[PDB]
């Protein structure tokens, strides 16, 4: 339905595509990487009823459908489900062909190649798009942020990249890849609202705790007065409205889910902590680079919406760097947006044109051609 | 009335969401209120060192 | 009449408690977990006649009883319920006032904090116990089992734990919890047995198929090989009589309602089985762990009691497994006893003297410390 | 259990640590330079579980430890896991108190003198060593290479050192150090390893990747001939086998991770490689010094080993070097473990025995003498 041949942008995470088109500063909706499949034998006649639904398709219908994500940790592993998705976005919300419009794709630059080769096997051969881009999210926070120098922090559904950004280049070997995001916050939070009577299985249930989590919880400015405070009295309690009209209130636990961000630990996991790989990635760049990534201690995805979080995390920075540097986070309300954002700005950069991978260039050099004209 | 429930629950939604961003801009207010004072106190306290240094 | 001032214990599930004394063989006496009451009105007067009655009485009057079970899913909802078992069993089987003994009560580490709360308080101020301590019941069942390193697959009445432990140390992340029990086997027994022509409905009719399936079923090592058979002939029926005379028959019933532990969707629920839940818990568990754990699947609790189990689970988890890599199982004679097994070693261990709440320090902190000083 | 009072000498390293007794062949005991240090919550009672573990002791329980090593880059920073790997070292596998016998340590000239100075403290103030002696371990590599005269190609886990040695002295201004090593070849190969779909972050993961190095790869004579096979050919190809069953395909990362040595960028490191180091230590030594050096380009130490470098090493000299001279690269057996006999052969010799530093002269003298006494 456009009127140029602008190109398509989607942000392809474990959570949810954020999709659009180039030249916006918003996606046109934003697609659950859901694929939900009925659970329970059909009675009635006549009901219709698919052996799949996709997107808002399958949270709407979730009361009898089992509901899984293709992503895992930024690596699209089912791609049957991926397409669905993928169609479903250009075909019955966007309103798009992309037969007739280049199309950027984003991704970890630390993820294994054979998801930028598949992305970019997909939009040429299942979508026939023109062109291809698949983006580093830590380019695309920085775009959307008006900024060329930073950490980029995602700490998202999926991954935590860690990336050090310098004058536009890349710094890789102050690299922090991190197992640890949402998906795994909101297990532990199931794991400690079943000690408060409330026990969270299925997937119906699932999706209620990411909702409990995404309107009750926060990372607070000081774990340690916060959990002391909530575990003594219930002024620190937050109420959520089940579905069913039942209710859960929810004490220190509204907090000590988050914390897992920056206490790995909580889940078993073995790691530095958000504060501590985003240090680290500003301690092994280059001594006179170190100050401008102290400066610029750059937000990407969602987390970083939590209260307490942008204060938290440049505290915590302080407290490890050195005197006389001064440490400033950066959290524009681009927020939890800024990928598909930076999408947008790096997709319509007139310097930019040329790193499009056309589909002649696609069809002689394979699909390994984006280890060359992307990243 | 479900409509305007679902406005008060919109608008609820809204007050609860302005109140976290309230309380949110108050904390930063009150940090900065701090900040502001502290770095009053820092302008003052790098004034003095510029005074004991030109000194 | 006992040579010791030893510590009690009681495996109090949503089935059965096990109780006797640490230190000891077994438990003196098996009780339901049940609390019987009257359905109808009385005519001949002088006739005794209780307002409840409790455990194995329940049972022995239950023509005309209404039988409630206190503990459901691992944990204790009716506290006055379990004050009255306990009565009973400790000071009509076990010949013990627990005034003058610590007592050792079982739970999962993943049932609501209530249960371990309610347990200790009962004990501390209604019997005055001087000490009181709440087991995991994965450890109980390593003891009993000659192991410290394992998976421990408990299928209890009411719930499945799922938990890996690596020499002794928890791996709680990986806790695969399941809603999936033997009591859901009885009750999806009672619907098939519907589909055969046999209908039960009250709790006379619903704990006699409960007796009919610990008798009569079995899992099979190869449940579409016993299909093709128990489906084809009568010869792999097996009778059961009823307390009225009449005689129920089950065929390949007789492992399909079992086969729900590897097939949850029989009874609504949303899971693969409990041999997914034994693979994952492995699986996240770090890679110098998962070849001890593979080789250390431990099989405790009832429902392990089903022919065909120990060589099922094998296969099933073979299955799922890398090859090269072996999987074993234990699944000790001691099953379904193997908790209470493991609640007598932990009592009475020497290393486990300073475990115990002593009444002094419940008195001083309330029931909260269960939650902070048994695990 | 030695018969003499011979000298304890240790090669400690920022991998592996190399122990044994002066005069013999060989270290009796190779341990790493490992401290471990569970990260779990213990469940179970009774079950002994240490707070710490050293060497091989922290390598055989690591399933569920974290693994530090002590050493950064050549330089001991914790010295309370040091002093549990010394006493390790002595009191358990050499069955010796240190203080009946004198110990021999090493370290490369550049590295901060603070080592070697506390590396001469833990002896005499932890151990009560009669006498130390911190020696060069270029000094070292010609005593076991059988060399006065040559340049010593020492590439380990933590540094680069480079130091040209003529008639037994050494020439300082020659030296090229450079923060190039295993470990940072190592961390080239995690990325690499990712970008072919298997990322490995966790201890667990991180040594056996380091293992992957050690058993798959090399450098190749000639690299871009061998990358171009690689990226030509699966002949190249090599499997190694993980704990769990899994198995990994490594192609050119087999050597890419290698050639880091020769293409420091590939870990952000300002360098043109080691053979550009050892060239120029060649080269700006005096040209009457020059021509013994090229003919006795000696390796020691590790990553010597890799197959393809001691012809890679004078390939590129000779390119580097004028026409006509002679460039040799002598690369014995006993490489890896070349420092060690060098240990055991200086601290063994007459005119040796008047280098040592005593338990009075180092008393009286403070922990500064080592940099008048031993270098
Ligand atoms: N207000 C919030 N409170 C708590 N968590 C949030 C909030 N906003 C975003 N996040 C979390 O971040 C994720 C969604 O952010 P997003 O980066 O847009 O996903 P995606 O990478 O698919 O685009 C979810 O896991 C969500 O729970
Ligand atoms: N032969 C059998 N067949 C089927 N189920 C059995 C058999 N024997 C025992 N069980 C089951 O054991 C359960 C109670 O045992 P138990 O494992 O000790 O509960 P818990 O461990 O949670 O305290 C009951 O549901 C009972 O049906
Ligand atoms: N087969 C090999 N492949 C690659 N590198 C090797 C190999 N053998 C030895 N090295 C390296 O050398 C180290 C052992 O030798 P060494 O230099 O004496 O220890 P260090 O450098 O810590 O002092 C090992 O950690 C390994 O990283």
């Amino acid at each position: 339905d456009e009127d140029e041949t602008t190109a398509l942008v989607c942000d392809n995470g474990s959570g949810l595509v954020k999709a659009g088109f180039a030249g916006d500063d918003a996606p046109r909706a934003v697609f659950p990487s859901i694929v939900g499949r009925p659970r329970h034998q059909g009675v009635m006649v006549g009901m219709g009823q698919k052996d799949s639904y996709v997107g808002d398709e399958a949270q709407s219908k979730r009361g009898i459908l089992t509901l899984k994500y293709p992503i895992e940790h930024g690596i699209i592993t089912n791609w049957d489900d991926m397409e669905k998705i993928w169609h479903h976005t250009f075909y019955n919300e966007l309103r798009v062909a992309p037969e007739e419009h280049p199309t950027l794709l984003t991704e970890a630059p630390l993820n294994p190649k054979a998801n930028r080769e598949k992305m970019t096997q997909i939009m040429f051969e299942t979508f026939n798009v023109p062109a291809m881009y698949v983006a580093i999210q830590a380019v695309l926070s920085l775009y959307a942020s008006g900024r060329t120098t930073g950490i980029v922090l995602d700490s998202g559904d999926g991954v935590t990249h860690n990336v050090p950004i310098y004058e536009g280049y890349a710094l890789p070997h102050a690299i922090m890849r991190l197992d640890l995001a949402g998906r795994d916050l909101t297990d532990y939070l199931m794991k400690i609202l079943t000690e408060r009577g409330y026990s969270f299985v299925t997937t119906a249930e699932r999706e209620i705790v990411r909702d409990i989590k995404e309107k009750l919880c926060y990372v607070a400015l000081d774990f340690e007065n916060e959990m002391a405070t909530a575990a003594s009295s219930s002024s620190l309690e937050k109420s959520y409205e089940l579905p069913d009209g039942q209710v859960i209130t929810i004490g220190n636990e509204r907090f000590r889910c988050p914390e897992t961000l920056f206490q790995p630990s909580f889940i078993g996991m073995e790691s530095a902590g958000i504060h501590e790989t985003t240090y680290n990635s500003i301690m092994k760049c280059d001594i006179d680079i170190r100050k401008d990534l102290y400066a610029n201690n750059v937000m990407s995805g969602g987390t970083t919406m939590y209260p307490g979080i942008a204060d938290r995390m440049q505290k915590e920075i302080t407290a490890l760097a050195p005197s006389t540097m001064k440490i400033k986070i950066i959290a524009p309300p681009e927020r939890k947006y800024s990928v598909w954002i930076g999408g947008s700005i790096l997709a319509s950069l007139s310097t930019f044109q040329q790193m499009w991978i056309t589909k002649q260039e696609y069809d002689e050099a394979g699909p390994s051609i984006v280890h060359r004209k992307c990243f | 009335l479900e409509r305007a429930e679902e406005r008060a629950e919109l608008s609820e939604g809204k007050c609860a969401e302005l109140e976290e961003e309230l309380k949110t801009v108050t904390n930063n207010l009150k940090s900065l209120e701090a900040q502001a004072e502290k770095y009053s106190q820092k302008e003052d306290r790098y004034e003095e060192e510029i005074k004991v240094l030109s000194d």
